[PDB]
RNA sequence: GCAGUGGUGGCCGAGUGGUUAAGGCGUCGGACUUGAAAUCCGAUUCGCUCUGCGAGCGUGGGUUCGAAUCCCACCCACUGCGC
RNA sequence: GCAGUGGUGGCCGAGUGGUUAAGGCGUCGGACUUGAAAUCCGAUUCGCUCUGCGAGCGUGGGUUCGAAUCCCACCCACUGCGC
């Protein structure tokens, strides 16, 4: 979320700015006028509770050295109190108790009626990103690697059975509409990609960690949106009853994982290599060149996480740095692509800013996107509550940590890529760098086995 | 880059406020006696010298030189009142001899405690720096109408590429050569020129006006560093 | 399941065997009974229900060649149709009747079927207290050592372990597994999928949830409550996550007919098992040793019925285990399962159990079981790819058997080859793991 | 290891329905006509020789022999109904040379249907192995009485170690030298010693008694196979 | 997730309210032929008290004396949409 | 899952119905000392209209004028059981 006090005119706010944002995401502005009225009347309520809180402290402490002296028997003051018998004050604590319990009802429901407003808000925008929502206009591509334009026989909904290597009727079978069985000299690929992306990341520096697959829903929450969390996670449930909902992608645990926590700036940009399984309920397709493994409910993703320095610009760079491996990785494997800036109506109320790279397919003849690249400054970490120093300060207030993720290699999507772009007439060229992790007999080529079902 | 126009605002309209807040979480313990005061400056060396202390802080400037010397009476002048208690409950303080009040050298004026024309020494000992640059002339006028014509100004503060100038991250910078502490005090750098052409333009004569350069180290850290102090003495035209 | 012909005398079978082994097995023998009189009435309720059909059919026939219950053909023929309807509806009376009596023959007939375990081989030690009289059938190594620090420690200190988190995360027992420790398992599976591919098997990466209606026909219902978590999608699917690959590689061949020629079948299962039972022992039962999910390398094979092929084949299944644990140096000894702890399908069962030094204890790495045809049966899995007339279907065997569950075979490698300085790097390892990590991995934090 | 003993029961007591539901299944179709008998005995070769056939299965051994000598009266026993009566519908048929008649030849009597002593000669052509090991003698003097004094009976069947003995799993086996078909019907594989033996327990006297060696080729599939035939003439001893 | 067309046996493929589920293809066994075979004869879903009868055409139901044929639901495909 | 003991601030650790949540430890900044420092002075949960007042001792509630102290529930640990 943002900080409220960006909407506070009385601090030094301005909700404006936040329209102007508003609008250039095309979401809906005057929530920021909701949210600049609710919030200036919460400061009067709190400290309205501030003073009724006072006084009956200060009732409290005035009762308890009566008693402790044997005593014989709302513009208040110390010396005001002093001088009225026991029962008296506590007559007048009724009073406080009264207004107390309806000034703090009334701030809870501004306060839930503040965050409700502050929700959707969006973060705030780099000057970078183009302003649209017409992301098949406005997408801005940035970079081209390698060849875009040329073009081979067969799709990879051909490929992964030309290759022996995919069971789709069993596995719709055994799972329901999606299902597959990866086998044979796919599940040598996929696991070669793993290894692969894994010693990439680690020799970048990146500590690989794998993730719980089951969130709970108190976390949960916190790291996901409303739409995700509602229609697009599935729900786990135990003996009992259940809180629990399988990750849509490791990210979410990983950003968990310093939740609540007071970071040193030294160490700051903590690097994670995500390694786990994601599970997606949405499944559309799009044509024929969509299905096969390329949209499936159950896949294995290597994921970049980094906390970064809320400060000196430090988090854009390492937005670079981070789209900067993804790429490096691709071009190694020898995949064209290209770079594309994502308009501001299909940004997630996350994100500043998103790049994607999208991979050239020349058996469909189209650009699937394969990494997404995000910087989502402090909007999570604010609601994790990821402090950016180890101390607070006297009068300040606390900073939070920049969180930025980034798709190293979804192996389903990689593996359709590497088939498509290396078909022969006689089978799968293997990619040079993968050879060192496929088995002997594999690190040529991976032979066509069947016919192409299109055929 | 620069601290928030908003912020700074609040820094120049609560300077007195975080004078009296540092005297509240520091009391008397942060700054030291200055016994080099008086071998410093050629004035205050062994009749009956009436000096104004501008920015009297809770003494450590007029203490030391009073005690030294017996027949000097003394003006305090600082805008904190926790400061001027400070002052006051010290046991080497006797009205006969010291008279201090408060007094925001730039807003008030100095004629509503002292006589024009009365004191023969005025010492700025590390007092110029927490005011603001837009505002010092101010505090030159007002102390321009106490001075006895014949009479001076002893000034001491912090100079241009002094190491805690070095030191304040870059968070921290009003403008140019133009700091604010932790605690909300501020810090303001003169150089040589800048000093000269705010005393002449209130009708002061400039006599001396040159650095003093020292260092600090700290053996058990092995730190040693340089030190660049500004010392000047100002004189008001005889006629 | 059984074959129904083994309990019914009226074929070449007797349910005398079947209380003998219901005994062995230390399960009630008072089904055979049960099952006996409900598969005899059931053969008489089927015979009655055929010739009511036939007289039906017979019916049909002669309305409708004439359009264009001692009834015979020739005598519906002198009938007006008319009269054949009345006999229609009379012979729809009765087969409802019979309907009703088969259909609760056939329940009760299956629910007395499903509860009687697999024959037992000669080999299998007949005891019910496992702790005494499993026969410890080889040793291999030196069980008797005895070194520093516990799995549950050396966890920490590599820093490879990640537990309150875990457990903030996804709760009690869940964990993050990190550093190098993630290479480590990652090189584990790496070297067990060559291991399996040189020797025939299939890689087989398997979905991690199977649909309800599958999953009954590969589990019992003691694991359903007590041991599967259950997905749930939108609009409220009936899914639930595998507790091991062995179920969906098993309903990969359902309602087939497999050809003799390729009888051999062999398949690594790879994938991400759930279990819910993660009850703790101690100490040294922490750490990442019993966990709600981890990763599990698995045999599983599709046997000839014929030639004593199947056991053959479970002898290679352990054989290629204890290969896999001899190349990486954890000692062990081969355990034969008592027959009070077998599950329903296993005829019988193997575990290979480690010496775990720290702890001075075995723990089970790997579990090989025979099932023969009680799974096959169940899934219609097919031997032979034509049928004989007048003549029942032969099914598959089916054997599977654990080659390396990740987490527990860490914490043994952890265990067996720690030192003063770190956890040395089994030899068998060292090409599967990153370089820097290929001698030694160095101790980082002090023991808990 | 052997069939279940319970199966061999059913075998047992299911032997005529197995031949019966093999005319059913394969009709005529099956076995071709023995041109070879004629040349093979030195009986049969061109006064009024009445013959019995013991299995006369469809013809194929008495319809060649019996057009070709038109002097021949010939007696058929057979237990398959079905194999009668495609005998009867056979166009070749007349009563007035033939007389078929189903009998079971270990169970039925043979004077039943024909005259004692009578049968000049009596030929046993792939029948024998047709019948259980145990009930084989049962046959032998069944026929015994049947035949004239000095007449004689002719014998070709299956011999040890022919290739159809080879061909047979080993879940096809019943007992040493003895087999079951897919379609129930059995073979058993005769030894010179074994037949021998069976003969004179009965009442016999040995003539000619030796295997007779062919093969089987396949061009296309390139199979050349060796056969091994026990060929052998028993005779009724005159007195 | 809608709003259309579809679903036949190991596979292909006919099928027309009264089949013997045709024809192929594949697989499997049996072969006794002297006129042997560069092939012939068969079998090849489930059940029963088996030379026969019963059930089965995605799965369940309905209408009809009778459904693989007509109707409905569900499931799964393919073609268009929503997402 | 029972049937007992427990849960204090970044950490350790006092806490006794009227704290200033003691003492340490860690971390962080400020330093103007001529008698500079082989150190000194401080800060270090949240909130408000900030030299102060309010909230906070696992989390929620209760009793009391007043609870970190007493009660209850839940959660999580540890010790014994069931499994
Ligand atoms: N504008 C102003 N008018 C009066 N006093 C001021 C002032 N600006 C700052 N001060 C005071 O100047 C003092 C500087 S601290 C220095 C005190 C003194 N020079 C000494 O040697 O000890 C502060 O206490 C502050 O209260
Ligand atoms: N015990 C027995 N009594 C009578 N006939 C028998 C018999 N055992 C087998 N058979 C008959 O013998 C026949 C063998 S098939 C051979 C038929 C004949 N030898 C020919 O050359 O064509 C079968 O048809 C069977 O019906
Ligand atoms: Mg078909
Ligand atoms: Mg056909
Ligand atoms: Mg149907
Ligand atoms: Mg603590
Ligand atoms: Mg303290
Ligand atoms: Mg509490």
């Amino acid at each position: 979320v943002l900080d409220l006090d960006l909407f506070r005119v009385d601090k030094g706010g301005d909700p404006a700015l936040i329209r102007e944002t508003q609008e250039k995401r095309f979401k809906d502005p005057g929530l920021v006028d909701q949210l600049v009225k609710a919030d200036s009347e919460w400061r009067r309520c709190r400290f309205r509770a501030d003073n009724l809180n006072k006084l009956k402290n200060l009732c409290s402490k005035t009762i308890g050295e009566k008693m402790k002296k044997k005593e014989p028997v709302d513009d208040l003051t110390a010396d005001a109190l002093a001088n009225l018998k026991v029962s008296q004050i506590k007559k007048v604590r009724l009073l406080i108790d009264e207004a107390i319990l309806k000034c703090d009802a009334e701030r809870i429901k501004l306060e839930a009626e503040r965050f409700e407003n502050l929700r959707e808000i969006g973060n705030l925008l780099h000057p970078s990103v183009p302003i649209s929502n017409d992301e098949d206009v406005d997408n801005k591509v940035e970079r081209i690697w390698g060849d875009c334009t040329v073009r081979k026989k067969y799709s990879h909904v051909d490929l992964v059975v030309m290759v022996d290597g995919f069971e789709g009727e069993k596995g719709a079978v055994v799972a329901g509409s999606r299902g597959y069985f990866l086998k044979g000299v796919l599940v040598f690929l996929e696991q070669a990609l793993i290894q692969y992306a894994l010693r990439t990341l680690g020799s970048r520096g990146y500590i690989p960690i794998y993730t719980p697959f089951f969130m709970r829903k108190e976390v949960m929450q916190e790291v996901a949106q409303l739409s995700q969390f509602d229609e697009e996670l599935y729900k786990v449930i135990g003996k009992g009853s259940d809180e629990k909902y399988l990750i849509a992608t490791s990210e979410q645990p990983i950003a968990a994982l310093h939740r609540d926590e007071w970071l040193r700036p030294e160490d700051l940009p903590i690097k994670y290599a995500g390694l786990s399984t994601c599970f997606r309920q949405e499944v559309g397709s799009h044509g024929r060149d969509t299905r096969g493994i390329f949209r499936v409910h159950q896949f294995e993703k290597i994921e970049q996480f980094v906390y970064s320095s809320p400060h000196d610009n430090k988090s854009w760079e390492m937005f670079e740095e981070m789209i900067t491996t993804a790429e490096e990785f691709y071009q190694s494997l020898g995949i064209p692509y290209h770079i594309v800036n994502i308009v501001s109506g299909s940004l997630n109320h996350a994100a500043s800013k998103k790049l994607d790279l999208e991979a050239w397919f020349p058996g469909s003849g189209a650009f699937r996107e394969l990494v997404s690249c995000s910087n989502c400054t402090d909007y999570q970490a604010r609601r994790l509550r990821i402090r950016y120093g180890q101390t607070k300060k006297m009068m300040d207030k606390v900073e939070f940590v920049h969180m930025l993720n980034a798709t190293m290699c979804a192996t389903t999507r990689t593996i359709c890529a590497i088939l498509e772009n290396y078909q022969t007439e006689k089978g799968i060229t293997v990619p040079e760098k993968l050879k060192e992790f496929m088995p002997p007999g594999l690190q040529e080529l991976i032979p066509f086995v069947k016919p192409a079902p299109i055929e | 880059t620069l601290v928030s126009d908003f912020k700074q605002q609040k820094l120049e309209q609560e300077a007195q406020k975080n004078w009296d807040l540092f005297y509240k979480r520091n009391s008397t313990n942060f700054f030291k006696d200055r016994h080099w005061t008086t071998r410093e400056f050629e004035e205050l060396r062994s009749q009956k010298l009436t000096m104004l202390e501008a920015g009297c802080g809770v003494g450590n400037c007029l203490f030391p030189l009073l005690e030294e010397d017996p027949n000097i009476f003394a003006y305090a002048c600082d805008f904190s009142p926790r400061a001027i208690e400070y002052v006051k409950q010290n046991p080497l303080y006797d009205t006969e001899r010291c008279k201090v009040f408060q007094c925001d050298l730039t807003k008030d004026d100095l004629l509503d405690h002292v006589p024009p024309e009365s004191v023969d020494v005025v010492m700025l000992i590390f007092v110029l720096s927490a005011v603001h640059p837009d505002k010092m002339h101010l505090v030159l006028q007002n102390i321009y109408k106490v001075l006895k014509p014949g009479k001076s100004v002893l000034f001491r503060d912090y100079g241009l590429y002094d190491h805690a100038m070095l030191r304040f991250k870059a968070s921290s910078k009003l403008g140019e050569n133009f700091y604010v502490r932790q605690d909300g005090t501020r810090s303001y750098f003169f150089t040589d020129d800048f000093l000269a052409q705010l005393f002449m333009d209130t009708g002061y004569e400039e006599v001396v006006n040159e650095y003093v350069f020292r260092e600090t180290v700290n053996k058990k850290e092995g730190l040693c560093v340089p030190r660049v102090f500004l010392q000047s003495k100002f004189l008001k035209p005889p006629k």
